[PDB]
RNA sequence: AGAGGUGAAAUUCUUGGAUUUAUUGAAGACUAACUACUGCGAAAGCAUUUGCCAAGGACGUUUUCAUUAAUCAAGAACGUAGGGAUCGGGUGGUGUUUUUUUA
C-alpha cells in the first residue's frame, strides 16, 4: 500500500510502519476497549490478529474523534476526542506515536483498512493475491486516480515575497520544520477546503524530494528546478467522489444579514469569483459557478484556482493526460457539446424519449395478436455506443439500435423454423403497414440479417422516427427456443456443435442479451465513469483493430470486470484510472487456471458459495475438456450466464492473444516510460505490424459531419 | 372549551406549493400540487417531506378513462427546485371495482407472490381471477374443482413470479400498466378453465435498494441547478 | 371563451317555445355567438370577435333551472342576484307532506316567501330553486328549512312577518 | 359580490357587482374614482366609483392573483397597473391604452408589496414577495431592466419602499428601512417575543406616517418621517 | 389547470367530518365538523348540517386556493354498520354545487376481511 | 416479399392440414390395429420422433 | 386483403 | 373546538391538540364479499396459501380371502312410486373452447 514509516509531514505517502503495527498490536493486547475489553489474544494466530487489527483500525477512529490511549508502565482504552491529526497517546511516555503522518494519510489509511477489511471478512471467494500480493504501489495514477503536477519556480529564499502569496512567519517556522512543510500543509488544508464534498481523499507529495546529502556538503545543495529546497515539484493526487465531479456549482454557507465568520472566510478563500445567489428553490446561498468543459473537469479550473490564488501566483499546473484522452473521446455535434461535461447522458436520454413515443404509439394500435412487451437492448440503451446518438447519424453501423419484441404466448404458430420467422415477418409487415398508415411522420424499410446463422428467411424491421433515430425491430416468440433445442436433439450426431454454436449465438442475440442490459444499464447509473471508460475502451480496440471478431458485449463485460470488482483498488472516479485499471487487470489476467467471474451488483443479489462453485466447476471440466484454449480463449461468467462461453466464442487464438499481449506491452509502456502526450499516442498508435496484408481504403464522401461527431 | 385557546395561527402565510412529477414510465408526468411549511431553519422544510405519498388514479395519470379504476400510489424521495419527482410506491384497484367484480354461482382464485425484483425491490404482487361461465354452458354454477385451483394457483405465482426477478421497475410497471400479464394468465391458463376478467388488484413494496439519485433522475429526465442573476 | 350549457327534456319544449325571445333579446344586444346542439342536448355560447359571457350563461342557466322569462331579463337587468339549488333529503313521510308545507295550498305559502323576502323560487317534486338578493337567499333558505324540519305554518309566519321588514326596510 | 358604500348617511349599496371569483385584493388609486379588484383567479377588474361599473376587463393572468398597485396622481396622464401573480410573474397593465407593457418572471413564491414611483421618464418599481427578495426594476414605456434586489431575512408582506429614499420591508413582526443601492437597514423595529407578524403597512398623510396592522388585530403609528431623521 | 385536494369526508353516524387535506394526505386544510353548525346533540347528523358545514369548508378552500377536489368517502367501517350515513351524499352535492369542481368519487370505507367479533 | 410469404404461408397451412387429417382420419394397419393417437397431435413424424424419445 | 391472408389463424 | 356515547340527557375525554388526516411499527384474535337448500365428518362441528403426516368415502376392477355377517346388553373412545336438478366417479358420443416433439 505504500505505507512505509518515514513521514507524510514532509509531503510523502507513509508515516505509519511496521513498529507502529507492532506497538498497535501488543497496545491492543492488555485491552482496546473503552473498559478495556480485550481485542487480541493469542489464542488466534496471525490471521485473526490481522483481522481484529483491521477491524478495530477501521471502526476506531484516531483523527477527529476518539483516539487509542495506553501508558507502557497498565490499561488502554478510547479516549473520546480527536486533535485534527492521527493521535494515539502513551501516557508513560506523554508521546503521539502516530504523529509522523499527518491527517489524509491516516484518513487513507483508514479507508484501506476498511477496504480490506470488506475483501477479508467475506466467506465468498479467495482473495489472498488479491490483497497481498500484487504492489499497488508501483503507478502513480493506478492506486490514485488523477494527478496534478505544481511546478512552483520561485526562485529563492528571499525571493518568496514576489514569487509566492503564501504566509512568512514565526508562528509558520515554529511548527513547519521548512519550505516544503509549510506549502505542504497549507496546500492540503486549503485543497481540503477548496473540494470538500468534491473528492473523497487528496494526497499531498512532493517529488524530487530525497533525503541524501553528501559527506562533504552541509545540506542539501541542489537546484531543485526554480528553487533550493528538497523537492523539485509537487505531487497533487486526488482520488474523488465520481458522483460530484462535473457538478458545476459548489456551494458555502447561505445569506444571514449579520455576515458571519463562515460566509466571511468563504469570500475571503473565494475572492471575487464566488457570490450570493437565488435558486429555483428560492435560497440564498454562497456559491460560485464553473463553467464546465469537455476536455476539462472542472476539478482541475478549482484547484487551479486554489493554486494561483493563494500558495503563489505565477507558479503553473502540469495536467495534459486528461485533456490528451478527452479529444479521443469522439465529441458529437450537439448544443455547446465543448460545454457539456462527459458525464452528461442527454443524448441517450433523447434517444430513450424518442424510443417512448414509439413505444406508446406502437401500444395503442391493434394487432390480430397483441404485444406482450417490447423491450429494447440497444447499446445505445445500455450507454456504451460510440457515438454519443445525435440525430438523423446514419453513418456510425450501430445507428440502428435493436429493439426485441414478443406477442403474448398464442398456440397458433407455424411449426418449422423458417415458417415461423416468415410468419414474425409476415407480423412485421402489417406493423409497418398500419405505422405508415396512421402515423406517416415515421417511416421504415426491411432489412435481412445474418447474424444468426442457417436461417435464410429473418428479417428484422427498421423504422426512421422523425425526432431522427433509428431503430431495428425483431419479433421474439416463445416457440423459438423450443424449435432450437429439438433442432439440436434431432440433428446428425457429427452436427451437434455447429448447431449448438447457432443456438448459443441466439441465446446470446435474443434472449440473455436483455438481462445483460438490463443488469448493467441499472448498474451505470451507480459506477458513473462506465460509458466514458468503455467508449474509450472500444475506440482503443477499433483502433488496435479487434472489433471484427470480438464482440460489443464482451468488450463492455472486460470493463466491468475492473468496477464490480476493483480491490485492491477504489472503484475509479477518472477515466484515466479506469482505463489504465482495464489494461493493468487484463495485462495480469491469465486463461489457463483464470475465469472471469463477476457480479454486476450494487455496492455496500450477489453471487453466493454454491453458484460461484458451479461456475468455477463448469470452467473446470470446460477447459479440461479444452486443453490449452484452442479454440475457447476467455471465460467471462456473470449471474446472468453462469455457462461463461456465451461471448467469448468466436475469436480466434491470434485475436485474443494479440490482446494480451497489446496490454502487457501497454503496461510494460506504462512502467517504462511514464504518461505523456506522445506516450498517449503510442498508446493509439495503429500498431499496423505489416502482418502479410495492409489495404487503404476511402469511400468517395467524408462521414463525421454524418455521423455527427 | 375551559382552556385558553391560542387565538391566531394565520398558517397559510407560512404555508408553501411544491407540486409534484411522475416518472416517465406513465405519460401526464406532472400530477398536483402539495402545501409543505416555510422551508426554515431546525426544520429544515425542504427535505421534511421526502417520504410521502400520494395516491393518485391511472385515469388521470393516462388520459383515458378505460382504465378509470386502479389508483396508484407514488412517492416523493427527493427535491429539485420545487419539482418532487417522485417513483413508483405501490398499486391498488378501487373497492368499486372489485365489489362489482365478485358475483355469486362462480368462484374466485386468490394469489399473491412476494419477490425480489432485478433490484433490491421486494414486492408482493397480487391477482385474482374469476370462473367464467363457457359460452353454450348450461348449468348454473361453474365452480372450480377446487383441485384445479390449486393447478390454477401454481401456475399464475409461477407466471407472475416469471414476470417479476426479471424485469426491473421501470419494465414492471410499464408492464402492468397496458394490462399485458393479465393477458398472459388468460393465455396460459384458458387450458384448465375459461377465466373471465383475471385482474394484479394490488402491488405492495417491502423493501427499497438506497437513494441512488442518478437512476431517481434518470427516471424522468436531465436538469441541473445553476446560477440566478443577484445584482448585489 | 365559450360556454356549453347542458339542458334536460323538461324544459325543452317550453324552450322551443321562447325560443325566439331570448337570442333576439341576447345577440343583438350582448352578443355571445349561439348554437343550440340539439344532437346532445347542449346550448352552446362562445366569445364575440367583434365579460358578457357570464351573464348569458347564467341567463340560460336560470331558464334551464325553470324560471320565467320575466325573471330571465331581470338576470340580464341587476347583475346583483344569484341563483341557488338545494335537495331537501332531511319518501312519503319526508318527503309528500314536506313539500305540501312547503306549498301550503296553491303555493300561497311558497307565495309568502317570494313576496316577503323579493326573492323568485321554482321548485320541482323534490329540488328547490331559489334566485334573487344574497341575503334574501340566506333567509328564505332559512326559512324554508325551518319549516321542512317541523315548524307551525303560524310561527313560521311570524318569521316572515320580522324577515319582510328588515329586508323591506332600510338597514 | 362587491359593494361600495358611500360614506356619508346614505351608507346604501351604491353599486354593487358580482364578480367572477372570491376576492382578496382591492387596490385603490392615489385620488379616487379608480378601483381594482383581483380573485382567487387571474381576472383583475377596474371598476369606476362615482357611477359603479366594469371600465377595464383584464382577464388574461396566470393564478391567483396576490396584490396589486395603481399609478396615477392627480392629474396625471400614464394611469398604469401593477397585477402581480402568486406563482412569481407580474405583468404591468395600462388603462389608457387597455393594454399590457411588460411582464415579469423573477419571483418564486406569492408576489406582495409592489409600488412603482418615477424620477426625471424612468417609472421603477419595487416588488416584494413571501421570499426574501426585494426586487426593483427600471421598468420604461418600451425598454425594460432590473436593479438590486437587497436580500432581507423577513417574509415580506405588503411593502411599499419609495420614501425621502429609504423603502420599507414588513411581515415578521419585523419593519425594515432598507437603503437605496445598498443593503444596511438602519431602522429595525423591536420584534416581540411572539411570532404574530405584520400583514398591512399603511402610508399615513401621504407617506409621512405609518401604521402597522397586527396579527392579533392591533395596529401601531411609527412616525417614519421622524425616525428618517433620528436610533433603533 | 385546476388543483385538486382530496376530500375525506367521514359520513359517520351521530357526526360527519368533512376536510380537504392536500394531495397527499397530510397537511390538512379547514377541518370542519357536523357538530360546529349547530348545537343541540342530536341533528349534529343531519344532512343539511352537514352540507353547511360543506359550504363553509368549500369557502375557506376557495380561499386557500384549491378549485377541485378528489372526494373519499368513507362509513364507520370496520365491525360497524359500513353504510354510509345520512350527511355524507348531502355533503358531497353541497361541495359539487359550491363552486367546487370535483372528481374520482370514491367510497374508502374499511372493509374487515374477518375482523374480531367472537 | 408480401406475396412471397403469401404463397409460403398459403401452401405451409395447406400440407399443415393435410398433414393433421391424415394423422387423425382413421390408422387400420396392413392387419387390425388402430393406431393410438393424441387429441390435438399433428404430425406422424412427430409422433414417431416422440416415440423415438422415449425410447 | 394479402397481409391478412397472411395474418390468418391467429 | 369540539369528539365518543345517549331515547334525550347525564357521563366520558379534549387547548398536555383530542376525534379526524398521512406514514410506519408491534400484538394477538379472525379468515368477510366468494357461500349455495353445495361439500366433508360417527356426532359435536368443519372455510387464507403452501408443504408434510397419516386417515376416509365413492367409483373403477375378468385382483385376492371365503361367512369372516348382523344387533345390543356389559364395557370402551369422542361432546306408496315417479320426475327435475346438483355433487363425486366412470363409460360412450362429437361440436366448441382447447392445442402443436417438454412432462
Amino acid at each position: 500500500r505504500g505505507f512505509s514509516s518515514n513521514m507524510s509531514h514532509s509531503g510523502s505517502l507513509g508515516g505509519f510502519g511496521t513498529f507502529e503495527f507492532t506497538i498497535l498490536m501488543a497496545a491492543l493486547l492488555n485491552g482496546g476497549g473503552i473498559n478495556s475489553n480485550k481485542i487480541l489474544l493469542h489464542g488466534f494466530s496471525s490471521y485473526q490478529l490481522f483481522k481484529g487489527v483491521i477491524k478495530y483500525l477501521a471502526t476506531m477512529d484516531l483523527c477527529h474523534d476518539g483516539h487509542l490511549q495506553f501508558h507502557s508502565n497498565p490499561a488502554s482504552k478510547y479516549i473520546d476526542e480527536g486533535f485534527q491529526t492521527p493521535t494515539l497517546f502513551d501516557k508513560s511516555t506523554k508521546v503521539n506515536i502516530l504523529t509522523k503522518m499527518t491527517v489524509s494519510s491516516y484518513q487513507i489509511l483508514k479507508e484501506y483498512a476498511g477496504e480490506t477489511l470488506r475483501m477479508l471478512n467475506n466467506v465468498v471467494q479467495d482473495q489472498f493475491s488479491n490483497i497481498f500480493l500484487t504492489n499497488i504501489s508501483r503507478f502513480d495514477n493506478l492506486k490514485y486516480d488523477l494527478c496534478y503536477d505544481v511546478q512552483l519556480p520561485l526562485g529563492k529564499y528571499n525571493n518568496l515575497e514576489t514569487s509566492l502569496a503564501a504566509t512568512f512567519g514565526s508562528m509558520e517556522r515554529v511548527k513547519f520544520i521548512t519550505l516544503e512543510n509549510f506549502l505542504a500543509h497549507k496546500i492540503t488544508n486549503v485543497a481540503r477546503y477548496a473540494l470538500g464534498d468534491r473528492i473523497k481523499y487528496i494526497q499531498i507529495e512532493m517529488v524530487g524530494q530525497k533525503s541524501d546529502f553528501p559527506i562533504t556538503k552541509r545540506k542539501v545543495y541542489s537546484n531543485t528546478g526554480g528553487n533550493h529546497f528538497n523537492f523539485d515539484f509537487v505531487r497533487v493526487k486526488l482520488i474523488v467522489n465520481p458522483s460530484e465531479c462535473d457538478k458545476l456549482v459548489t456551494k458555502g454557507p447561505a445569506h444571514s444579514e449579520t455576515m458571519s465568520t463562515e460566509a466571511a472566510v468563504f469570500k475571503n478563500f473565494w475572492g471575487i469569483k464566488s457570490s450570493l445567489r437565488r435558486f429555483k428553490d428560492g435560497s440564498i446561498t454562497h456559491c460560485c459557478v464553473w463553467s464546465t468543459s469537455s476536455s476539462e473537469p472542472i476539478i482541475s479550473s478549482i484547484v487551479n484556482f486554489a493554486l494561483q490564488k493563494h500558495v503563489s501566483k505565477k507558479a503553473q499546473i502540469s495536467n495534459e493526460t486528461i485533456k490528451k484522452f478527452h479529444n479521443f473521446l469522439p465529441l458529437p455535434n450537439l448544443p455547446s457539446s465543448a460545454k457539456t461535461s462527459v458525464l452528461n447522458l442527454s443524448s441517450f436520454f433523447n434517444l430513450k424519449k424518442s424510443f417512448d413515443d414509439l413505444y406508446k404509439i406502437i401500444f395503442q394500435m391493434k394487432l390480430p395478436l397483441s404485444v406482450k412487451s417490447i423491450l429494447p437492448v440497444g447499446s445505445a440503451f445500455r450507454y456504451t455506443s460510440l457515438c454519443q446518438p445525435v440525430p438523423f447519424a446514419y453513418s456510425d453501423p450501430d445507428f440502428f439500435q435493436d429493439v426485441i419484441l414478443e406477442f403474448e404466448t398464442s398456440p397458433k404458430w407455424p411449426d418449422e423454423i423458417t415458417s415461423l420467422e416468415k410468419a414474425k415477418t409476415a407480423f412485421l409487415l402489417k406493423i409497418q403497414e398500419e405505422l405508415s398508415a396512421n402515423s406517416s411522420t415515421y417511416r421504415s424499410f426491411f432489412s435481412r440479417d445474418e447474424s444468426i446463422p442457417y436461417n435464410l428467411e429473418i428479417v428484422t424491421l427498421n423504422i426512421l422516427t422523425p425526432e431522427g433515430y433509428g431503430f431495428k425491430f425483431r419479433v421474439l416468440t416463445e416457440r423459438d427456443e423450443i424449435l432450437y433445442l429439438r433442432a439440436i436433439a434431432n440433428a446428425r450426431n457429427e452436427l451437434k456443435p455447429e448447431l449448438e454454436a447457432t443456438f448459443l449465438k441466439f441465446t446470446a442475440k435474443y434472449l440473455a442479451s436483455v438481462r445483460h442490459t438490463r443488469t448493467l444499464e441499472n448498474i451505470s447509473h451507480s459506477y458513473q465513469f462506465y460509458s466514458p471508460v468503455v467508449r474509450l475502451f472500444k475506440r482503443w480496440l477499433d483502433t488496435h483493430l479487434l472489433l471484427g471478431h470480438i464482440t460489443d458485449e464482451l468488450a463492455e463485460l472486460i470493463a466491468i470486470k475492473p468496477f464490480v470488482d476493483p480491490a485492491p483498488y477504489f472503484i475509479p472516479g477518472s477515466l484515466e484510472n479506469g482505463f489504465l485499471k482495464v489494461l493493468k487487470f487484463i495485462s495480469q489476467w491469465n486463461w489457463k487456471d483464470d475465469p472471469l467471474i463477476l457480479d454486476l451488483v450494487k455496492p455496500e443479489e450477489r453471487l453466493t458459495l454454491a453458484q460461484y462453485k458451479g461456475i468455477q466447476m463448469n470452467f473446470t471440466n470446460l477447459r479440461n475438456s479444452d486443453p490449452n484454449g484452442t479454440h475457447l480463449q476467455f471465460f467471462v461468467a456473470s449471474k446472468n450466464d453462469p455457462s461463461g462461453i456465451l461471448y467469448s466464442s468466436g475469436i480466434p487464438l491470434p485475436i485474443a492473444t494479440r490482446l494480451t499481449a497489446l496490454a502487457k506491452v501497454a503496461v510494460n509502456l506504462l512502467q517504462t516510460h511514464g504518461l505523456n502526450q506522445q506516450t498517449i499516442n503510442l498508446l493509439f498508435t495503429p500498431g499496423l505490424k505489416d502482418y502479410d496484408f495492409v489495404v487503404d481504403l476511402r469511400t468517395p464522401i467524408g462521414l463525421k459531419s454524418s455521423c455527427g461527431i | 372549551k375551559k382552556g385558553q385557546k391560542k387565538r391566531v395561527v394565520d398558517p397559510f402565510t407560512r404555508k408553501e406549493w411544491f407540486d409534484i412529477k411522475a416518472p416517465s414510465t406513465f405519460e401526464n408526468r406532472n400530477v398536483g400540487k402539495t402545501l409543505v411549511n416555510k422551508s426554515t431553519g431546525l426544520k429544515s422544510a425542504s427535505d421534511a417531506l421526502k417520504g410521502r405519498v400520494v395516491e393518485v388514479c391511472l385515469a388521470d395519470l393516462q388520459g383515458s378513462e378505460d382504465h378509470s379504476f386502479r389508483k396508484i400510489k407514488l412517492r416523493v424521495d427527493e427535491v429539485q427546485g420545487k419539482n418532487l419527482l417522485t417513483n413508483f410506491h405501490g398499486m391498488d384497484f378501487t373497492t368499486d371495482k372489485l365489489r362489482s367484480m365478485v358475483r355469486k354461482w362462480q368462484t374466485l382464485i386468490e394469489a399473491n407472490v412476494t419477490v425480489k425484483t432485478s433490484d433490491d425491490y421486494v414486492l408482493r404482487i397480487f391477482a385474482i381471477a374469476f370462473t367464467r361461465k363457457q359460452a353454450n354452458q348450461v348449468k348454473r354454477h361453474s365452480y372450480a374443482q377446487s383441485s384445479h385451483i390449486r393447478a390454477i394457483r401454481k401456475v399464475i405465482s409461477e407466471i407472475l413470479t416469471k414476470e417479476v426477478q426479471g424485469s426491473t421497475l421501470a419494465q414492471l410497471t410499464s408492464k402492468l400498466i397496458p394490462e399485458v400479464i393479465n393477458k398472459e394468465i388468460e393465455n396460459a391458463t384458458k387450458d384448465i378453465f375459461p377465466l373471465q376478467n383475471i385482474h394484479v388488484r394490488k402491488v405492495k413494496l417491502l423493501k427499497q435498494p438506497k437513494f441512488d439519485v442518478g437512476a431517481l433522475m434518470a427516471l424522468h429526465g436531465e436538469g441541473s441547478g445553476e446560477e440566478k442573476g443577484k445584482k448585489v | 371563451e365559450s360556454r356549453k350549457i347542458m339542458v334536460p327534456p323538461h324544459r325543452m319544449t317550453p324552450l322551443r317555445n321562447s325560443w325566439t325571445k331570448i337570442y333576439p333579446p341576447l345577440v343583438e344586444h350582448l352578443k355571445l355567438q349561439v348554437r343550440m346542439n340539439l344532437k346532445t342536448k347542449s346550448v352552446e355560447l362562445r366569445t364575440n370577435p367583434k365579460g358578457a359571457l357570464q351573464k348569458g350563461a347564467d341567463f340560460i342557466k336560470a331558464f334551464t333551472l325553470g324560471f320565467d322569462l320575466d325573471d330571465s331579463i331581470a338576470l340580464l337587468r341587476l347583475d346583483d342576484l344569484y341563483i341557488e339549488t338545494f335537495e331537501v333529503k332531511d319518501t312519503g313521510d319526508h318527503l309528500s307532506r314536506a313539500i305540501g308545507r312547503i306549498a301550503g295550498k296553491d303555493g300561497k305559502t311558497k307565495f309568502a316567501i317570494e313576496n316577503a323576502t323579493r326573492t323568485r323560487i321554482v321548485l320541482a317534486d323534490s329540488k328547490i330553486h331559489i334566485l334573487g338578493g344574497f341575503t334574501h337567499i340566506r333567509m328564505a333558505r332559512e326559512s324554508v328549512v325551518s319549516l321542512i324540519l317541523g315548524s307551525p305554518p303560524g310561527k313560521v309566519y311570524g318569521n316572515l312577518r320580522t324577515v319582510a321588514s328588515r329586508l323591506k326596510e332600510r338597514y | 359580490q362587491l359593494l361600495k358604500i358611500f360614506h356619508l348617511k346614505t351608507g346604501k349599496v351604491v353599486r354593487s357587482m358580482k364578480i367572477s371569483s372570491p376576492s382578496y385584493i382591492l387596490d385603490a388609486d392615489s385620488t379616487s374614482t379608480l378601483l381594482a379588484v383581483g380573485g382567487t383567479d387571474g381576472s383583475i377588474i377596474v371598476v369606476d366609483i362615482e357611477n359603479g361599473y366594469i371600465t377595464h376587463s383584464f382577464k388574461g393572468h396566470g393564478g391567483t392573483i396576490s396584490s396589486l398597485k395603481f399609478y396615477g396622481q392627480l392629474n396625471s396622464k400614464i394611469w398604469l397597473l401593477a397585477s402581480g401573480d402568486t406563482n412569481g410573474m407580474v405583468k404591468v397593465w395600462d388603462l389608457v391604452k387597455r393594454k399590457c407593457l411588460h411582464t415579469l418572471q423573477e419571483h418564486t413564491s406569492a408576489v406582495r408589496g409592489l409600488d412603482i414611483i418615477e424620477v426625471p421618464p424612468s417609472l421603477n418599481l419595487l416588488s416584494g414577495g413571501r421570499d426574501d427578495i426585494i426586487n426593483l426594476w427600471d421598468f420604461n414605456m418600451k425598454k425594460k431592466c432590473k436593479l438590486l434586489k437587497t436580500l432581507p431575512v423577513n417574509q415580506q408582506v405588503e411593502s411599499c419602499g419609495f420614501l425621502k429614499i429609504i423603502y420599507t420591508a414588513g411581515g415578521d413582526a419585523i419593519f425594515q428601512l432598507i437603503d437605496s443601492e445598498s443593503g444596511s437597514v438602519l431602522k429595525r423595529t423591536n420584534k416581540p417575543i411572539e411570532e404574530l407578524f405584520i400583514i398591512g403597512v399603511l402610508p399615513i398623510l401621504s407617506n409621512s406616517q405609518m401604521f402597522l396592522v397586527l396579527s392579533d388585530q392591533t395596529l401601531q403609528l411609527i412616525n417614519v418621517e421622524e425616525d428618517l431623521k433620528n436610533t433603533i | 389547470s385546476q388543483v385538486f385536494g382530496v376530500a375525506r369526508i367521514y359520513a359517520s353516524f351521530n357526526d360527519t367530518f368533512v376536510h380537504v387535506t392536500d394531495l397527499s394526505g397530510k397537511e390538512t386544510i379547514a377541518r370542519v365538523t357536523g357538530g360546529m353548525k349547530v348545537k343541540a346533540d342530536r341533528d349534529e347528523s343531519s344532512p343539511y348540517a352537514a352540507m353547511l358545514a360543506a359550504q363553509d369548508v368549500a369557502a375557506k378552500c376557495k380561499e386557500v386556493g384549491i378549485t377541485a377536489v378528489h372526494v373519499k368517502i368513507r362509513a364507520t367501517g370496520g365491525t360497524r354498520t359500513k353504510t354510509p350515513g345520512p350527511g355524507g351524499q348531502a355533503a358531497l352535492r353541497a361541495l359539487a354545487r359550491s363552486g367546487l369542481r370535483i372528481g374520482r368519487i370514491e367510497d374508502v370505507t374499511p372493509v374487515p376481511s374477518d375482523s374480531t367479533r367472537k | 416479399l408480401k406475396e412471397d410469404i403469401h404463397t409460403h404461408m398459403a401452401i405451409f397451412e395447406q400440407r399443415e392440414a393435410q398433414a393433421q387429417e391424415d394423422v387423425q382420419s382413421s390408422i387400420v394397419d396392413e392387419d387390425g390395429f388402430t393406431l393410438v393417437v393424441g387429441k390435438n397431435t399433428k404430425s406422424l413424424n412427430s409422433i414417431r420422433k416422440k416415440i423415438l424419445n422415449k425410447n | 386483403d394479402v397481409i391478412e391472408e397472411a395474418l390468418s389463424r391467429f
